[PDB]
RNA sequence: ACUGAACUCCUCACACCCAAUUGGACCAAUCUAUCACCCUAUAGAAGAACUAAUGUUAGUAUAAGUAACAUGAAAACAUUCU
């Protein structure tokens, strides 16, 4: 059933947990030094793979963790909830940088997670649905998108605005509750035994442990619902203010198996647009 | 008076009385002193009737403790928990046994205002009264005005 | 006119402590980009302000010490050049301000 | 006169045990003789009671009663001793638990009237307490809704009984 | 216990400071057990004050805790070796062996790390002055 | 400063008692007070519950294991009420299933076995115990005596009184004592129950009687939000029992719990139990 | 009532309020830069765009010269006016002074306003500057942007 | 017909509702004699008892954070201007 499914891939993910945390006992000190504009030459004693980017916000003051987004550790960007690993320098990325787009594809990549794990536990139960990918597209392109194949029970059915609508209230819903976004970098064994059903998600975490070096590979969690990240994430989904599952687009070329391209679009609390602006851009975002 | 007073309602500690009844009063302490004419009724009272009231009341155990005392006291201690402390001070030795007695016919519950002389665990048997008693029914339950 | 009977505190703490008396959080309060202090939206930054008048007071001291005495205002425009600095081709005709710090940063 | 807020920072509690819930953190602070009346300096007191220590010292900043300015100093120095003496590990993990602003000793001058007559001036003192508690501040008490409020109303209703009688 | 009282006598007065300052308003949990090797003298020298200087490597444990209650230093069951070098100071009529002073050499191990994340702020700088 | 001694003494004792009152010392169990005499307060306990208990009984009922091992632990540096108690607890529960079932023939097993454990529970046992003074005579290595405790201790008591007077007589303690309990108490405030409904339905079928019809008898604000809806359980047009209730739905669920206490004979009006 | 009343009552009356205005006004002339109550600076700042028309006007205009030596009580900036300012905004047409809020002054909290004049050699004030087009918000208008050209 | 008191009855208990005035029984606290010795007893005394005198002294409220008060402008805080 999807709910054991579910289950045990929230089983494994904190064994996972569990066995990293276990391989880093005890307290080792890392030096991490503000390098960011601001605040100049501060640094932090922290936790080896323990602390976080956030525990650094929240040494500094307050307003740097309501501010920032992403995290440049040794100019990699990193999540704000990721542990870190060894001393280094650390400058703290909000939405409103001068070159704010790391930030931008973090959030992009979050909304789209976000909108992955509505579209899974939307339909009924009859009908099966499997989660193909998160297409990086450009911020440019007007809309997140998300490729998931549906039933073929379903093949020929499209969503209502009405069933869109729902779809915005349960990413809405998912907001409200505020949940964190968790991160692991688990090696490509242990993904491949959280994602064996899934052959996507399966030809996704081989083709990401190609890319990379060694076979690490970004999972990440918001809540019971486990992805692989094509790069860093937001914090917490109460970031998101402004979230609209705009449309869902059959792709042309579908022999197969029926690929559906979920499109929607999101502004964060910084980011707040008015009512207008936002219908505009609920427009465009259909394409 | 009552609004400025706590109130309770009228009650027994264990049902004393439906099986048998449980003499509530447990425990006397009579401390009272050898010279002081504060206790003279109390020392009185230890060497005439505290006997007597000990062996009329077996359930009640009963201590006595001379000790330098400016005021003697008897300090009631009820199976319910409660305790209620009674100065004895200058009292004779009738007034004593009084008092005793009182204490010992007496329950843990506190001597506030007691809002009903009463107490039912079953006030009604015939049905406590709701609107519908008295109240005759209809063919087919139509309420009035309905067209069917 | 006078009191007719002493106003009781449980009016007087009715009355001063209405919401129309109790002090209104403000929520245009932000952190400047440029050196992280507390600002006000419509307000410039206290620090960065408090940077460009210290640098103003110090170029004006050097004005005051170019020009030597009250009523002495150049007709001509003014250029202030740091140290290792040296006046550019639009410089020239315009009297130098020379100031012993290197450029500011955020001077330009 | 009274210096009980001072002492309130010597309490020591025993050790918890393994199994028990992280005690938060608690330190007072208070600046005694400040020439500013109680009763203005309660409405910043009451201004910053429950938020937290960044919001706090971002709101006393921008505010242009000149308690504020006091109050901002008190609440650095409580922070910096939270974080120096009572093991507070975040600066900004704290926010004002209790903060009140009492009468301090006042001295009595004269005030010339018009007709040789006087009035009685009162150079006014007013101290200041602040405890700052280890934590996100405690979210606001939310507006009961119609549903719970409703809810009262009908257990009220099913709370009575036959007054006066058997 | 924080018996002040004992520890004066026990330690130097140069010492009590270092005993008991920093440990103010903390609970501290310390503890022996058995020794790994027998304590020697290491040198001796001398209005006149002697002085002792003895080598020890013992096993011990810390548990140091907060105001309330809360470990902020060392496990209070897992015991650690440590070697001190200490130094008693006599007085020269009724004065007896105390603790001096603690040699810690510049070899010596780092200490235990800490339990609690710290930030050590950089120059606060006024306006006028720039970072560097 | 005012010469005198008596307002002094007298401002200092309301110190101390508003002191007490802020700031209640730990609770201590009456035997670490003054005025404490074990083997008077024994004899004292059972003149009072008018039986002639035998005192060594009697105290190695009073006495608990873990007392025991805290007393030994503590010597480092006397025989326990565990028979006592399960003789007890054992006489307890047949006899109060005897009495039950001669009072309440037709009550199910279920419910006398509901009725006993109810009687016999934590709360009801403690509570009477507390009453009974058992707490104060129990020794016990941590004050507050702890329920499990409470009640082991209780039940020695009553094997204590079996071994002594006999069964007789612990009969008579127990309907004193216990059986007094649910006096007031309503059946299903006792015994807790799950779908009274489908419950009334398997007692019917086992009777040999038709599923009841379930039918509105009476209703009063339907489309308000105070409605009162009094709903009949009629069997084979004869009425059974009716109840009220907010919804249909729980004045169906009333009826159905007052057909079973009518079924069962433990009616509100029943005939009151005999001392 | 003030319907329509669009100068403020300053200073002691209307000849006091022309007073301190040509204070401040002498003072940003001098200076090209000024710390004033914000109300005041508002004021100002019209009669400083005049200046600079009446400076435009030209050295050898009678009526300019005229005006110009009323207005600024030290007359060692008539040069500079007519010499400095106006060649400076010859280009312009307008907005030759940048008025900003400031924090409120700490004697009595005022509201404090800095006014300068454009294109002076003083270092730059902290501007508000509007969020960067690279933002979230502003890629996605750009993409509104790119795609409503592309269609008409 | 019923309602209807502090009248009357009923269970229990009784000295326990008039201004000025008058008779009487007790008593807070203090000191002295002698007791007592976690607050007292029998007596002898007396600056021996305060919800009230536009009472006296001290404290703090209310009116009230009100009436009322104050610093000409810019600035290199040299200086200049009104
Ligand atoms: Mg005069
Ligand atoms: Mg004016
Ligand atoms: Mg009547
Ligand atoms: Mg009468
Ligand atoms: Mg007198
Ligand atoms: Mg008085
Ligand atoms: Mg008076
Ligand atoms: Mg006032
Ligand atoms: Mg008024
Ligand atoms: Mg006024
Ligand atoms: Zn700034």
């Amino acid at each position: 059933s999807p709910t054991e499914l579910t289950e045990m891939r929230n089983d494994l993910f904190n064994k996972e947990k569990a066995r990293q945390l276990s391989l880093t006992p005890r307290t080792e000190k890392i030096e991490v030094k503000h390098v960011g504009k601001t605040d100049p030459g501060t640094v932090f004693v922290m936790n080896k793979n323990i602390s976080t980017p956030y525990s650094c916000a929240m040494h500094l003051s307050e307003w740097y963790c309501r501010k920032s987004i992403l995290a440049l550790v040794d100019g990699q960007p990193w999540d704000m909830y990721k542990p870190l690993t060894k001393s280094c320098e650390i400058k703290f990325l909000t939405f409103k940088d001068c070159d704010p787009g790391e930030v931008n594809k973090a959030y992009w990549r979050s909304c789209a997670m976000m909108m992955g794990c509505v579209i899974e536990r939307a339909f009924k139960d009859e009908y099966m649905v499997n989660l193909v990918r998160a297409p990086e597209v450009p911020v440019i392109s007007g809309a997140f998108c998300y490729d998931v194949v549906l039933d073929s029970k379903l093949d020929e059915w499209m969503p209502t605005k009405e069933n869109l609508r729902s779809f915005t209230k349960d990413a809405h819903a998912l907001i409200y509750k505020d949940l964190p976004f968790e991160t692991l970098e688990v090696e490509a064994k242990v993904a491949l035994e959280i994602f064996q059903h899934s052959k996507y998600k399966v030809d996704f975490i081989e083709e990401k442990a190609s890319q990379n070096p060694e076979r690490i590979v970004k999972l990440h969690r918001i809540g019971d619902f486990i992805d692989v990240s094509e790069g860093p994430l937001i914090p917490r989904t109460s970031i998101c203010f402004q979230y609209e599952v705009s449309a869902v687009h059959n792709l042309q070329p579908t022999q197969p198996s029926l690929i559906r391209r979920f499109q929607g679009v999101s502004l964060p609390v910084h980011l707040r647009a008015h009512f207008t602006i936002w219908d505009k851009l609920l427009e465009r975002s259909r394409k | 008076t009552a609004r400025g007073t706590p109130s309770r309602f009228l009650a027994s500690v264990l049902h004393n009385g439906l099986g048998r009844y449980v003499q509530q009063l447990q425990r006397l302490s009579f401390s009272v002193s050898r010279d002081g004419a504060s206790s003279r009724g109390a020392r009185e009272f230890v060497e005439r009737e505290v006997i007597d009231f000990a062996r009329r009341n077996p359930g009640v155990v009963i201590y006595v403790n001379s000790r330098p005392c400016c005021v003697p006291r008897v300090v009631a201690e009820y199976l319910n928990g409660a305790v209620r402390e009674e100065s004895i001070h200058c009292k004779s030795v009738e007034e004593i046994s009084t008092l005793v007695q009182k204490l010992a016919d007496q329950s843990g519950l506190d001597v506030i205002r007691i809002r009903k002389p009463f107490h039912t665990d079953n006030p009604s048997i015939q049905g406590q009264w709701h609107p519908f008693t008295n109240k005759p029914t209809t063919f087919r339950g139509l309420r009035p005005r309905e067209v069917q | 006119a006078a009191p007719k009977n002493r106003r009781t505190i449980e009016v007087n703490r009715c009355r001063r402590r209405n919401p129309q008396k109790l002090i209104k959080v403000k929520n245009n309060i932000d952190v400047c980009p440029e050196c992280g202090h507390l600002k006000q939206k419509h307000v410039l930054c206290a620090y960065c302000y408090e940077k460009v008048c210290k640098e103003t007071a110090e170029i004006r001291r050097q004005i005051g010490k170019q020009e030597g005495g009250p009523f002495k205002a150049p007709t001509i425009e003014t250029v202030v050049l740091y140290t290792g600095e040296t006046p550019s081709e639009q410089d020239q005709g315009k009297r130098i301000i020379e100031r012993d710090r290197k450029r500011p940063s955020w001077f330009t | 006169i009274s210096r009980k807020w001072e002492k309130k920072n010597k309490i020591v509690y025993p050790p918890q045990l393994p199994g028990e819930p992280r005690r938060p953190a608690e330190i007072y602070h208070c600046r005694r003789q400040i020439k500013y009346s109680k009763d203005k300096m309660w409405y910043l007191a009451k201004l910053i009671r429950g938020m937290s220590i960044d919001q706090a010292l971002a709101q006393l900043e921008f505010n242009d009663k000149k308690g504020a300015k006091i109050i901002k100093e008190v609440l650095l120095e409580a922070q910096d001793m939270a974080v120096r003496d009572h093991n507070v590990e975040f600066r900004s993990n704290l926010y004002i638990a209790e903060s009140t602003s009492g009468r301090g000793q006042c001295l009595k001058r004269i005030r010339y009237h018009g007709r040789g007559r006087f009035g009685i001036m009162e150079k006014v003192y007013c101290h200041y307490f602040v405890k700052l508690v280890e934590g996100p501040p405690p979210p606001p008490e939310p507006p009961k809704t119609a549903v719970a409020h409703a809810k009262e109303y009908i257990q009220q209703l099913r709370s009575r009984t036959i007054v006066h009688t058997l | 216990n924080s018996d002040h009282d004992r520890l004066h006598t026990l330690v130097t007065e140069h010492c009590f400071p270092d005993m008991t300052w920093d440990i103010k308003y903390k609970t501290v949990r310390w503890s022996f057990v058995e020794s790994l090797e027998p304590s020697h003298v290491v040198q001796v020298r001398c209005n006149v004050y002697g002085q002792i200087t003895v080598r020890m490597h013992t096993r011990q444990t810390l548990a140091i805790y907060d105001r309330f209650g809360r470990l902020m230093y060392g496990q209070e069951d897992v015991p650690k070796d440590v070697l001190e070098y200490v130094v008693f100071e006599k007085q020269l009529p009724y004065g007896s062996w105390r603790m001096h002073t603690k040699i810690v050499p510049p070899w010596a191990p780092p200490k235990q790390p800490i339990l609690k994340t710290v930030m050590i702020p950089g120059p606060q700088l006024k306006p006028e002055e720039e970072y560097e | 400063v005012k010469k005198g001694f008596r307002a002094a003494f007298r401002f200092q004792k309301e110190l101390e008692r508003q002191r007490l009152l802020r700031c209640p010392p730990p609770p201590v169990r009456r035997s670490e007070k003054p005025n404490w005499d074990y083997h008077a307060e024994i004899q004292a306990f059972g003149h009072r519950l008018q039986e002639n208990f035998s005192l060594d009984l009697l105290k190695t009922a009073f006495v608990n294991s873990c007392y025991i091992k805290s007393e030994e632990a503590k010597r480092q540096q006397l025989k326990s009420n565990q028979e006592l108690s399960e003789q007890g607890t054992s006489f307890s529960q047949t006899c109060l299933t005897q009495f039950l079932e001669d009072e309440y023939p037709d009550m199910p097993t279920e419910g006398i076995k509901n009725l006993v454990d109810f009687l016999t529970g934590e709360e009801v046992v403690c509570h009477v115990a507390r009453n009974l003074a058992v707490e104060q005579l129990t020794l016990s290595e941590e004050f507050p005596v702890p329920p499990a405790v409470l009640q082991q201790t209780f039940f020695a008591v009553i094997g204590a009184l079996l071994q002594s007077s006999g069964p007789e007589r612990t009969a008579l303690f127990i309907r004193d004592f216990l059986i007094t309990q649910m006096t007031g108490k309503e059946l299903f405030e006792m015994w807790k129950i799950i779908n009274p409904m489908g419950l009334l339905v398997e007692e019917l079928k086992k009777r040999n009687v038709s599923a009841p019809e379930s039918r509105l008898t009476r209703q009063s604000g339907g489309t308000t939000a105070l409605p009162l809806y009094f709903v009949g359980l009629y069997c084979d047009k004869k009425l059974i029992a009716e109840g009220p209730g907010e919804t249909v739905l729980v004045a169906e669920e009333e009826a159905a719990r007052v057909a079973l206490r009518k079924l069962y004979g433990f009616t509100e009006n029943r005939r009151p139990w005999n001392y | 009532i003030s319907h329509g009343r669009v100068f403020r009552r300053m200073g002691l009356g209307p000849e006091s309020r022309i007073h301190l205005l040509r204070n401040l006004l002498t003072g940003l002339v001098r200076h090209e830069r000024i710390e004033a109550p914000w109300a005041r600076v508002d004021e100002m700042r019209g009669y400083a765009e005049k200046l600079i028309d009446y400076g435009k006007l030209g050295d050898t205009n009678e009526r300019a010269m005229r005006m110009a030596d009323f207005w600024l009580t030290e007359k060692d900036l008539i040069p500079k006016l007519f010499q400095v300012l106006a060649p400076r905004y010859k280009d312009q047409t307008g907005g030759y002074t940048r008025m900003l809020q400031i924090p409120n002054r700490s004697l009595d909290r005022a509201k404090m306003a800095v006014i300068e004049y454009k294109g002076n050699c003083l270092p730059p004030l902290p501007l508000p500057r509007r969020d960067s087009h690279l933002t979230l918000l502003n890629q996605l208008l750009q993409g509104l942007r790119q795609d409503l050209r592309q269609s008409q």
